[PDB]
């Protein structure tokens, strides 16, 4: 038996991730994406360079024998693309693209999986929002190609808006680890209390309080967070973030600039895509806030469940009547095998007269001088 | 003995030491190249020389088996010696460190496989161009490895070309210029000065 | 930066891996072979199951966190098919194929990888020849598909023929290990010497001087080995499959009978692919055990240096024109786009003026109201 | 890609024994390597070719492919530990003995012996067969040198004649093997090429017996 | 047999080894010097905080299987009294003491020793000169108990008079490093060279033509350097230390200013005990340059060659004088015994009539009813 | 800070613990037994040779850059006395001791440590059980001189006897293994069952369930049994140790047969010395091996826990007084303090005059020109 959260992906369900994969990743290749194929392990500098604690507990470690250094398998690709663009680069824009699976120590969620396949697509050397849009456009015609029931919502969130009002404010790492833990518990009176006594205090209780409605969100903060130019572009950011997802991509978008882990690393805009009602997003993207970087992955192997196949066409070639053949009559008869396979049907040679593949459709028989397919 | 021990490698570098080591009243009593000895005397009763390969002078100098010696600045590269001194630029064995592929082809898209000699060379060269590289170490006749397969480049000394252009290859990159170094023990510097000073500064005139 | 052994593949090596993967997958697949995906990590005691010394080296090892036990980053997917055909194979014919990632601690030959992509296929449940003749077609079909210019070679082994006259010698452990290490080196002198001094010594010095010679290996054997059942279907077998390979697929074939990596898990016929001058076989197969199998793999990494794509065509949309375009022509231009990228053209809409992918080979311009491909 | 066979040998000693044999099995040299810098060479057959190497790196280019079949003395088969080539004759030439060799007359002193050597594997594996533990320091060449000025209280080298030891003030000591050249092959090569090396291989069997 | 550079320490120098180790850590805790026992093993992250690549190169490397993380087996004892200080040491002054195994990747010099015995001492908080004074005191006593024939010379150092003059010459890391080169390898015809190109070149040239000279070596420096206080008390401290130890112990001492290994590593005095001809060092300790700290270690191994031992009485009581005791009779002798015992006497009690210790010197016999030793 | 089971001995303990060691390796010196001080790295070939799957679960392995061989940090230093003796004990009869810290991977029981300082003797070449005798008393003459309230109970086993039983009731591996495993557990009511359907299945039952009662074990036993001759001696050897540990040391023994860790290394007899009520023995020992070899070894570490020193005497000189005398007065007082030292006092020259030694019982005062202690 296998671990917990350790699974075999197995027969229809390993052709459709076969088949996941390969589609997902030729539709990036095609929106001009350059695929990328880092290797499961790495020395650890590399790998879990401005890692969170959480990723560093998720990676296992084994020492490299060669030179008795600590290596890590993956647990996210996305830093290994980092280290990829920093050498081959440049300094213009660069897009990325991978599929790859990733261990993790723990299951990521309940019943989860030890073992997901990351795919992901990350755009380098571009400032503008126009990177985030096109970004956002390859993974939906991505999802729309899959053609499921499950529906994506996405939830926008902007950490330089807070960032922006707590260097303002001047607040102390005190401060601000106290805003972002009742931020996270939504304690709304409590969150009152606290900013009643904080400088700009009024603003950080309009986030939490108002920050769902970004159309007026701007409006309802101080004249001081107001003139600051980095809070109006994350305002307007999340405003053509929305709009863009809303007009062109009919998506339902809920904003969140409470949402704040990654508030240490890095991010400026971040994006969650949620399918139906499970916890875990199935997709996650966002920017870096000095070489430009913005980008997403989702869990291949949670498309599974959602997404569906034509039932194959397993094919079985009559046993006997094959080997009462003439030599002349298998060649013709392997030529329509060799059709068959072409269009991707799934045809068995039998080397015995019991030999059965599994889940049989159809029989290979012979009847009036013609070989035809009949189902069982 | 309680004179000084000079070590020498057989070739190249016996030979055109012969003219500072005159200068400097250190002449050969025979030639080495007539005998099977390791060991021999000259004409200062101070000195010996040793009769070494190039690789192992500075092994010899650096424990104390020799006082000093002359050693390729290469071979200093790829030994690492942080425990000599390495006092005089003796302007002698020219020739320079460099990188060298068949004639006319292009580089693999991939990483590089290196035969070569200087291993550690190498490595830190490739490094410092922000490369990573595989590296298979050979002895000697690194002319002949891009052309069996053995290896993309080469790392290896070369003066005229001759060697590169006999065998097909021409030179790529330049790593540094390499001269014959005069390498001094730590503790014969302190302990012999007296008998080294002189020595030296024949050296030191011999080249200027 | 990386560790020696383990390399990024990327780019248009990306991309080649991943056609090759998927085209040899398929093939598979249609030739009636279920595909599956095992997990890289599992316990320990079912990863490493009979695994030699060699195997068990070659494997990371790493600690269940929920259980405390020892689980294993794989370093072969074969015992992982066995694990899965023991709990859904049955008691018929079953046919499994698989590809996936595999680490090992040391590279295992010069310039070697300790990350390679492991595929391969196997037949469980069939006592007969016409499972290896099976296995051997449909290997070689996929090798043809790849139209490569360098050729595979093919080298032939049998360790029941040694391990018949091991028994029938009564060899000690002792003797084995120096005859298994002899015939390693073909160390001919030696073995000379060591042979004048065991029982049936002449028989064991046979293999490794006239082994080559398959036709008349029996006839330079002693009438003790001559009697042996065994001894005679092994050489028999060998000589159907060399002839197969000749006939067949037009392939040189040579036979190696000392050929003994794999004495403990090889129960009969072993078969090594090499491609040109390479020391370590690109393909590696064999029988193996009370339930009948045998299979195949190879590293479909180093396919990529001997097989070649056709050129991508790589299109870039021109930046100025795309801008000036209103709201009902950018979408014409999209579905042109998207036409473009169903025909496999991998085109970039552009972020700047500047934009410029890698390898840009036309231009998608405007003229007289047209979008035309234009070459650079 | 080069269709017939690459040999490998060393020049000076292995060459110059070698070209008897070679010229027996009809694959005799066109120039003679030493007026050259050439390191790859035509011969009479145009299906052979040679390669001029150091002893040391026979088995090396033997082993990766890049010589089908090579001429290697026994002590460098044993210090590289090539399990990657077929040894597939004894060509009886190039006969010297691996051995171990202190100062004329020296005592052993009474604690852990020093080697000095070349051969650093079969040193410790040699010494290790006896009651001995040694320390071992890798040295390139000018061996019977290293006991004279501190470097090693023993080493281990190979000896013919004894002209060397006894002219540095060595002597022998202990026999560790006999060392002649042997023929190695490319374990692929000997597969793959086997058509082309078995008539060349029979020739070198009949001019050694 | 074992690793080459690792040995057994038997018999006698066991012994030695044992008494050394023993009265040298005595001497210590007499002179206020708190004993320390830290672990062999710990989390490299204080094990190798702050160490030269040459130390962690030593260092070996292991697994914590609790965590997966990353120990080392110390190749330095040091580090551990630094941690060690940091949560027990307090603000005011402390003294430590320690002998313990450290354990080297590589032999440190030719036929080295991979398993040497580090000892040492270390005095915290103490800005003064006085804490060095104290420290020689305490190594010259240990020193001149072991009654060695051997003599220790003393190299001093100090690296803040380079690194001030470095500072206040505005040197690049270029100019830094190449001096120190120049330095290292005495080049005094370059150094003029150099010296001229760069500013307070003559005080850099200075520093290697007439360092030795401590007592004029500030006169000879320019105005620049002597108004700067950080050389001024440099250079005083080096005359201190240098005086101290020729007037008090009668040791010849060097100076060599231009010793800057450490440069990188925080030291300010550093100080090299050499023992008669040998490369390395026998005793290295030093300055660190926010707390004070200052201190030695040796190798306690290569004390062994230097220092003599009595030979030791190693006695055989007669086995069948001792069977044909009576009861009351044996009560006696092993009273005896136990006074011979008490004053350091080998003494062996023999199970049979062959039982005989390694070395025997004396045999405890029975003559005119009363047992005496007699030697062999 | 440190890893778990991971400790710093410091200050008074690391004190005590020096004087133990060095104590207990002058009795056992004097007592004939020959000190030996391996290293703390060996190749794995001699430190794992004949290792239990625990021992070599415990060592740490690194690899010798000289020779790519694997090395292991010792976890047990008897193996390197095995080695030791092998080269250097002759046939006759040789006696070791030994003391130096081992490493282990996992703590071995709860609060264990993984870094435990072991101590023991051993007697190489005896088949008498005069030997074994003689360790137990060297054991318990050290144990002894401690001074310890708290009370070593001895148990003691004999793996012979069940080892004769499983031979002669011929007994499968799944046999023996399942009776260890149910010994191990006291499982008596399990017992009972597997033994109604076990060859001599009731000796086996009798072993646990009568074992305590080795008076009457041989009486209990089958007929099968009570002929065999080794059971017989072993039965009567257990009776002679339990007999000379009474009343020659006044020590509560109780008897185990089914005591059978180490049943692959421990040839015969097995003492367990435990500490109080402490589940880890504190002295494990036993007979191995064609040479006779018995021992045992001890934990140094656990016994500072129920050791106590004498206060330690800590004398500080006055700082002011001190600084005030001349030169030749300094000299006196010097002479002074080096003859307090000697006596075993611990004695601080103050830096400063704030400088307080910890845990301070005297001053060194003036007065009338004449330095006196005065305890504070
Ligand atoms: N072609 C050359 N021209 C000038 N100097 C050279 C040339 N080749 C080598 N050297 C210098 O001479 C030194 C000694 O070379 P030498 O010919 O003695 O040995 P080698 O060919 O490098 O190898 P080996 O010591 O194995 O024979 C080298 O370290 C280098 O500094
Ligand atoms: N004196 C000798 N007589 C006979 N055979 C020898 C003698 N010395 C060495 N050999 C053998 O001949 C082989 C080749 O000799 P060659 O002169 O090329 O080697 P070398 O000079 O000892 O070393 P290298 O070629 O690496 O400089 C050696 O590997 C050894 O087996
Ligand atoms: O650039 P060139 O002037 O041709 O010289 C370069 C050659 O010299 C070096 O050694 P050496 O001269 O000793 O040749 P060897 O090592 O083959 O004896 C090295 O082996 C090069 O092949
Ligand atoms: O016992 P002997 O007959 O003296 O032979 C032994 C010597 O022969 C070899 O040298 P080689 O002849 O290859 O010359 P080299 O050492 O100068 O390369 C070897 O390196 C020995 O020094
Ligand atoms: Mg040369
Ligand atoms: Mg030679």
């Amino acid at each position: 038996m296998l671990p917990d959260g350790v699974a075999d992906v197995l027969f229809e369900d390993a052709h459709k991730q076969e088949v996941l994969r390969h589609q997902l990743t030729q539709q990036l290749i095609t929106h001009g994406y350059q695929l990328v194929s880092p290797p499961m392990i790495e020395f650890t500098e590399s790998l879990l360079s401005g890692a969170s604690e959480d990723l560093k507990r998720q990676t296992f470690k084994i020492i490299d024998q060669l030179t008795g250094r600590l290596m890590g398998i993956r647990a996210d690709i996305t830093p290994q693309i980092l280290r990829i663009d920093a050498h081959h680069g440049g300094d213009g824009i660069a897009r990325y693209c991978y599929a790859g699976d990733v261990i993790h120590t723990l299951p990521s969620g309940l019943f989860g999986s030890r073992t997901p396949l990351q795919l992901g697509a990350e755009i380098f050397g571009c400032e503008s929002i126009a990177a985030d849009i096109e970004l956002i456009d390859v993974l939906f015609s991505m999802i729309n190609s899959l053609d499921m029931s499950a529906v994506l919502h996405v939830d926008l969130g902007h950490v330089t808006i807070f960032k922006r009002l707590a260097e303002l404010a001047a607040l102390s790492a005190s401060d601000t680890e106290q805003l972002m833990q009742l931020y996270a518990n939504k304690n709304l009176p409590e969150l009152k209390q606290v900013c009643q006594v904080l400088p700009m205090g009024s603003d950080f209780y309009t986030l939490a309080r108002f920050g769902h409605d970004i159309a007026n969100l701007l409006g309802r903060l101080s004249e001081n967070a107001q003139q600051d130019t980095k809070i109006v572009t994350a305002i307007d950011e999340l405003q053509r973030l929305k709009a863009h997802l809303q007009v062109q991509w009919q998506c339902a978008v809920s904003i969140d600039v409470t949402e704040l882990s990654g508030y240490h690393y890095h991010t400026g805009i971040v994006f969650n895509g949620y399918i139906n009602s499970e916890t875990q997003p199935l997709v996650r993207g966002g920017r870096f806030d000095p070489r430009q970087a913005t980008g997403f992955s989702m869990d291949v192997s949670r498309l599974l469940a959602h997404t569906q196949l034509d039932a194959p066409f397993i094919v079985l070639i009559d046993y006997d009547a094959f080997n009462n053949l003439d030599s002349a009559q298998r060649q013709l008869l392997l030529q329509q095998v060799a059709s068959l396979r072409q269009q991707g049907y799934r045809v068995t040679m039998p080397l015995t007269a019991e030999d059965m593949p599994v889940g049989l459709t159809h029989r290979l028989s012979l009847a009036d001088n013609q070989w035809r397919l009949h189902a069982v | 003995f309680l004179g000084l021990t000079l070590a020498l490698s057989k070739g190249r570098i016996l030979e055109e030491t012969m003219p500072l080591l005159r200068a400097a009243g250190v002449e050969l009593l025979e030639d080495p190249e007539a005998s099977r000895k390791l060991i021999f005397p000259t004409s200062n009763p101070n000195v010996r020389v040793l009769i070494l390969r190039a690789s192992d002078v500075p092994t010899y100098v650096e424990h104390g088996a020799a006082d000093f010696g002359v050693a390729g600045k290469d071979v200093l590269l790829e030994h690492g010696a942080n425990h000599v001194y390495e006092l005089l630029d003796l302007k002698i064995a020219q020739c320079k460190l460099m990188t060298a592929g068949v004639k006319d082809a292009p580089l693999p898209n991939r990483r590089l496989r290196i035969a070569t000699k200087y291993v550690n060379v190498a490595r830190a060269y490739f490094a410092s161009q922000g490369q990573q590289v595989d590296v298979i170490k050979l002895y000697g006749s690194m002319e002949l490895a891009p052309l069996v397969g053995l290896g993309d480049l080469i790392v290896d000394v070369v003066d005229t070309g001759n060697t590169l252009r006999a065998n097909g290859l021409e030179a790529r990159d330049h790593i540094c210029d390499v001269s014959s170094r005069l390498i001094v023990n730590q503790v014969s510097y302190k302990r012999k000065f007296a008998l080294l000073e002189p020595i030296l500064d024949s050296f030191k005139n011999s080249i200027n």
